[PDB]
């Protein structure tokens, strides 16, 4: 009954700080099925965030945040010890094997300094169902308030920026670009969209699923094509995996070339973040908090000539696929938060917020 | 309640409204499955009879004598006159179909009537493919007063119509019909009643009946009204309309079940505490009359829990009086013998009716009880002795109809019969 | 409309609710004079739409639609009066605004159900609700409505315990109808009352909520009779 | 919470005892992996042969006399309150049993079989989606499939000649559906 983890095929040596995590290996092979040392429900919930089901950020983090109030919800404290000590060093554990099963984004970082700065703040002498049911409030007040009047405040504060007859292109799903464009679109602008994607992951297919539904025009191409497009563009959002403390994004493989191939048209790049998406900590490139997947989804359908189908019983032929990409500060022009507009490195005057500092 | 009459037929010939014609009140009840050309549960009538120098059969309705079984062709008779119709005997008409699904049906409520009347089809092919098994299940019960009710000849045509019925009375080698005369009836034209519906009542004397026996009732209905949403104070019995058989039923008649539920430690089957059942409440057929006459139907009702009376899964248990002479053992012999066809579809192929296939080991078993079909696994049983292996204690007086059940398909099947010491 | 005037007086308690941020502070509307607008680093957050907040008047006005709102130099001892004033008023407004089905008729409407009440004894919306509480069991001060008929006197969970008793014997059955009438008649001297029963099978009684942890009563009486009269005829017991 | 089981007596074990009677390898596979605090439900003699089963937890649960299918989740119904694994006794075992109760966590489902080592069943192309079986007779009508169901789904794959095993990874609301609806049985069908 101890978590353990493995490498698949081959991990580049370029990349030693960084894991390699196979998805087609057995993660209940080592546990047996009934468990109280960690719990089941928060486990079959990393099973789901490592069969590949959930990929949204704010998705992933909401459901890891449900996740763990389940959990803090039918573990009673037991009499005769510690009330707050014993269950944040039970959560700790916990999301040491979350963070195992598949890999850390922000957003589960900063929620989880979140609720240990909640747990630590609850008062000890205040008894044991009516602070269960306090914080079980308190961190779902939580979530509600940043998520979904995040949602409300991005569409009433970047609605007042879109024109009339431009067009927009944007890349990865997160929900609060198809907010942001699906409830300006129920207040009525002029526009057309454009969604490029990219691979393996074929992405933004549910973007173009959900605003085929909308009703609104799209275009759909992948970034071979890139600048094929970028000339018409007039403004271009962008979702976002992860903020910086250096005014950058740390999201989706191909961001920053679109970054870098949008300032090289000159077309003004926006992007959409809250608060609880940057981290403490900061770097250059991504090569130091980037994982990887599996190697072999790579494929293509010409033929049964598949170039790609004895990979690994040849070792000179290394497939390293960056999932998570970092992009600089001085091309992206600005991000918008729960606060309004701001540029881009301006980003951590909200470090001091806190106190009012 | 003194003389119980029973119309039996097989399939495929119409047995809902001529028992509307003749008989007067139709069976009905609820998520019934009625019928689909003849029926499926036992067809009672309510009768008061009476003969005012008139050969013709009334109801208790005293004004005419007819019924609604043609269209067209009305033939009819002397119905009789009016003024507060009088009473010959506690009569009432009661019929047993003949499908093989209704073993509960036709094996509770055919050795607890006392007159019979046996029918031939007349809506079926040139082969005969049920006459020789709906009244072999009465063989062994052995009924008395048996008719060949001769039923159909209206749509029947010419070549098949005047000297197949002697065929049939020849091809009922099972069936005790051999002392079966003919009191002829039509079931659309219903030709001159007075005649035709009199003899199946004035030819058929009292059948021998013993006046003041114990109750030894094997009962035909327990039924209750207790839906999801009920009323409070339906504290009642089994609400029945019941035939019985022997014992006179009087107010303060007493009268046990002796296993019901099997006692403590279920492996015996009698302790010495008897089932206290004080019947005040029963229904002869109009009126109240607390004063049950044996062998015709009363309208019953008992006092034991109303839980136990909503589905009626007691299908012919056994109710007798105090002088507990049933038996008390578990291994239960049989005197019995085989069914010589595999009939119940027509063909001309003789090759399912190949052989009588006996009792095994490790090799299921069924068989209907009175009407209660229990069974389970077997040990060693011999070749042409029937050794009944069962699961229930029950201190039943004697199982004297019984049908062998066995399954081929679907459906189950009949092989088999038996007699108990 | 809901009360009798339009703004209230010096020093009057308000109950009120925000509408949207301005830039002096927020628009807060006011619903219980009929939604009148007034007025009260990431303080502009939304996270204030929509939600009834307690607060207290500040200057005088006379028409002018002066709303200002302090809510630092309000006390929260005297914000459950506030919160009296809002809850009893809000039934209020709830149950005669169903009572119409079909605009001044409504409002002369309510200065002819609560302010007749609120002219003859003065208490502002606090005896207009208990006294409506008071006619809905003693109508006498209703007469005194000479409105048209038809409008005058229009003015959970219960512990479903079950367990079923019963016998096969007639003698049985009669114990149990002996007995069960019997822990009827014990539970009338003692008064638990409302024990009734819809399903003849076994006992839907009905625990009810009269002290809402009466559990007690009705269980030891009916252990009483569990123990004392039927189940020597063999009472045996599931749940 | 996960921490039951239960297993059906009859299928739809007196006589037969192969090196033992139909329980060798079943509770080991069930128990090698956890699971030890369990309900199992049985029916007399049977019941009391149950020291040389040598097992760390055995709970029987007898029953009444000529019962049915849906009636013991009936009656053992008012203590289970999580995630439940119902078996039956047609069973080898012959696989690592985790995958199948790692896939119904994997969907957050209610419903699972076991189909592997007359005979249709059919399933989609992840292998992991289904409709409905077909058997032998039942099936006198030929085959239905409904508008919707395959109007989004593309194609099913009918399987040949593999065999049930009866498992059913499964949680409270069909049971919640089975006390309600009572009448309803015949848990194979």
């Amino acid at each position: 009954q101890v978590p353990t983890r493995k490498d698949y095929g081959s991990k580049v040596s370029l990349f030693s700080h960084l894991p390699q995590y196979s998805r087609q290996n057995s993660l209940t092979q080592f546990m047996s099925i009934p468990s109280s040392v960690i719990h089941p429900a928060m486990v079959r919930l990393g099973l789901q965030y490592s069969q590949g089901l959930v990929s949204g950020s704010n998705a992933r983090c909401i459901a890891l945040l449900r996740a763990l109030q389940q959990v803090i919800q039918d573990y009673t404290t037991p009499p005769n010890e510690e009330l707050s000590r014993d269950l944040v060093n039970k959560l700790k554990p916990y999301m040491s094997f979350l963070t195992q099963c598949r890999p850390l984004s922000a957003s589960m970082h900063n929620a989880i300094k979140f609720l240990n700065k909640e747990i630590t703040s609850v008062g000890s002498s205040k008894r044991e169902e009516e602070a269960k049911s306090e914080l079980r409030a308190a961190i779902d007040r939580y979530v509600q308030e940043k998520i979904v009047l995040a949602a409300q405040a991005i569409s009433r504060f970047a609605y007042q920026k879109i024109s009339n007859g431009d067009v927009i292109l944007v890349y990865g799903c997160s929900s609060l670009v198809s907010r942001i464009l699906q409830e300006a679109w129920t207040e009525g602008r002029r526009f057309r969209v454009v969604v490029v994607d990219s691979r393996p992951w074929l992405e933004g297919r549910h973007t173009l699923r959900s605003l085929v539904h909308a009703g609104v025009p799209a275009s759909y191409l992948l970034i071979p094509a890139a600048s094929y497009v970028l000339p018409e563009v007039s403004k271009v959002l962008l979702g976002a995996h992860a903020l910086l403390a250096n005014g950058s994004v740390m999201s989706r493989v191909g961001t920053a070339q679109l970054a870098l191939v949008a300032r090289a048209h000159n077309v003004p790049v926006l992007v959409c973040c809250e608060t609880y998406k940057f981290c403490e900590r900061v770097q250059t490139d991504a090569f130091v908090s980037n994982e990887l997947d599996d190697p072999d989804d790579l494929q293509c359908k010409r033929g049964e000539h598949v170039a790609l189908a004895n990979w690994q019983n040849h070792a000179s032929l290394r497939l390293l696929n960056l999932v998570y990409d970092v992009t600089p500060p001085e091309l992206v022009d600005l991000v918008i938060t729960e606060l309004g507009m701001i540029p881009c490195s301006s980003v951590p005057v909200v470090l001091r917020v806190k106190s009012s500092d | 309640a003194t003389i119980n009459i029973g119309t039996i037929g097989h399939v495929a010939h119409g047995k809902s409204t001529v028992v509307k014609a003749i008989s007067g009140v139709h069976t009905v009840r609820f998520k019934n499955e009625l019928e689909r050309n003849i029926t499926i549960k036992l067809g009672y009538a309510n009768a008061k009879i009476y003969k005012l120098d008139d050969p013709s059969c009334p109801r208790p309705e005293c004004y005419r004598s007819c019924g609604s079984s043609t269209p067209d062709e009305f033939p009819t008779d002397i119905p009789g006159t009016k003024g507060n119709f009088k009473l010959v005997r506690h009569v009432s008409f009661v019929d047993c179909p003949g499908h093989d699904i209704l073993m509960a049906t036709m094996l509770n409520g055919a050795a607890v009537m006392d007159a019979a009347l046996l029918l031939i089809a007349g809506n079926e092919s040139c082969p005969q493919p049920q006459t020789s098994e709906h009244l072999a299940a009465i063989e062994i019960m052995k009924l008395k007063h048996i008719l060949i009710l001769q039923n159909k000849i209206d749509l029947v045509k010419e070549s098949q119509a005047k000297e197949q019925y002697e065929q049939i009375l020849a091809f009922v080698q099972g069936t005790v019909a051999e002392g079966a005369p003919i009191i002829p009836i039509s079931a659309q034209l219903k030709y001159n009643i007075e005649v035709v519906c009199e003899y199946i009542v004035k030819k058929i004397p009292v059948p021998p009946r013993d006046f003041t026996s114990e109750p030894r009732l094997i009962v035909i209905r327990s039924f209750d009204v207790n839906k999801p949403g009920c009323e409070v104070d339906d504290l009642k019995g089994g609400v029945a309309g019941g035939s019985i058989l022997k014992g006179v039923l009087k107010v303060g008649q007493e009268i046990e079940v002796r296993p019901g539920i099997v006692s403590k430690d279920s492996e015996g089957k009698l302790m010495c505490k008897p089932i206290f059942s004080k019947i005040v409440s029963l229904f002869a057929e109009h009126n109240d009359l607390q004063y049950a006459a044996p062998g015709g139907l009363i309208g019953v009702g008992t006092k034991i829990d109303p839980t136990l009376c909503r589905a009626d899964r007691m299908v012919g248990q056994v109710l007798g009086a105090v002088g507990a002479l049933p038996e008390i053992f578990t291994e239960l012999e049989i005197s019995y013998f085989l069914l010589r066809r595999l009939l119940g579809v027509r063909t001309e192929g003789d090759k399912k009716a190949a052989k009588v296939q006996k009792l095994s080991k490790n090799e299921v078993l069924m068989v209907n009880i009175g009407s209660l079909s229990t069974g389970g696994r077997v040990s060693a049983v011999k070749a042409d002795l029937g050794k009944i292996v069962l699961t229930n204690p029950v201190c039943t007086e004697v199982g004297e109809k019984i049908a062998l059940s066995r399954r081929v398909e679907k459906h189950w099947r009949l092989i088999g019969w038996g007699q108990i010491r | 409309r809901f009360y009798q005037h339009k703004f209230p007086e010096v020093e009057d308690v308000v109950m009120v609710n925000v509408r949207s941020i301005a830039e002096m502070g927020a628009y807060v509307s006011l619903l219980e004079y009929n939604n009148i607008e007034g007025m009260i680093r990431s303080i502009n957050k939304l996270i204030r739409i929509g939600r009834n907040e307690c607060v207290v008047v500040i200057r005088v006005d006379k028409e002018k639609g002066y709303i200002d709102l302090s809510k630092r130099r309000v006390s929260p001892e005297e914000a459950i009066k506030c919160e009296d004033k809002f809850t009893k008023s809000k039934t209020v407004y709830s149950i005669l605004r169903h009572v119409a089905e079909v605009d001044e008729q409504l409002e002369s409407l309510f200065q002819r159900t609560a302010w007749v009440f609120d002219d003859k004894y003065k208490r502002p919306g606090y005896g207009a609700y208990d006294a409506f509480k008071h006619a809905v069991s003693d109508p006498s001060i209703l007469d005194s409505l000479d409105l048209n008929e038809d409008e005058r006197e229009v003015l959970a969970v219960k512990i479903r315990a079950d367990i079923e008793v019963a016998c096969y014997g007639y003698e049985g059955i009669d114990a149990v109808k002996e007995a069960l009438r019997a822990g009827l008649n014990c539970s009338t001297e003692n008064m638990p009352i409302k024990i009734n029963l819809i399903a003849p099978p076994r006992y839907v009684m009905t625990t009810t909520t009269l002290e809402r942890t009466e559990g007690l009563s009705v269980l030891s009486q009916a252990m009483a009779v569990i123990k004392e009269k039927i189940e020597e005829k063999r009472g045996v017991f599931n749940v | 919470m996960e921490f039951q089981a239960v297993v059906m007596a009859v299928g739809g074990p007196l006589l037969p005892v192969g090196n033992k009677p139909l329980i060798w390898y079943p509770l080991n596979l069930l128990e090698r992996v956890g699971f030890e605090e369990v309900i199992v439900v049985t029916t007399k003699a049977l019941c009391a042969e149950f020291k040389m089963k040598m097992k760390p937890d055995i709970v029987c649960i007898p029953d009444d006399a000529d019962m049915g299918t849906a009636d013991s989740l009936r009656y053992i119904y008012p203590k289970l309150k999580t995630d439940v694994l119902v078996l039956s006794c047609d069973l080898i075992t012959d696989v690592a049993l985790h995958e199948v109760v790692d896939l119904f966590r994997a969907y957050d489902a209610s419903l699972a079989m076991l189909m592997r080592k007359r005979d249709f069943i059919g399933v989609d192309s992840t292998g992991k989606r289904l409709l409905f079986m077909a058997n032998e007779a039942d099936l006198d009508e030929e085959l239905v499939i409904k508008g919707s169901i395959l109007q989004k789904h593309p194609r099913i794959r009918f399987h040949t000649g593999l065999v049930d095993a009866h498992l059913y990874c499964l949680k409270k609301y069909i049971v919640d559906f089975l006390m309600e609806n009572g009448s309803i049985t015949s848990i194979r069908s």
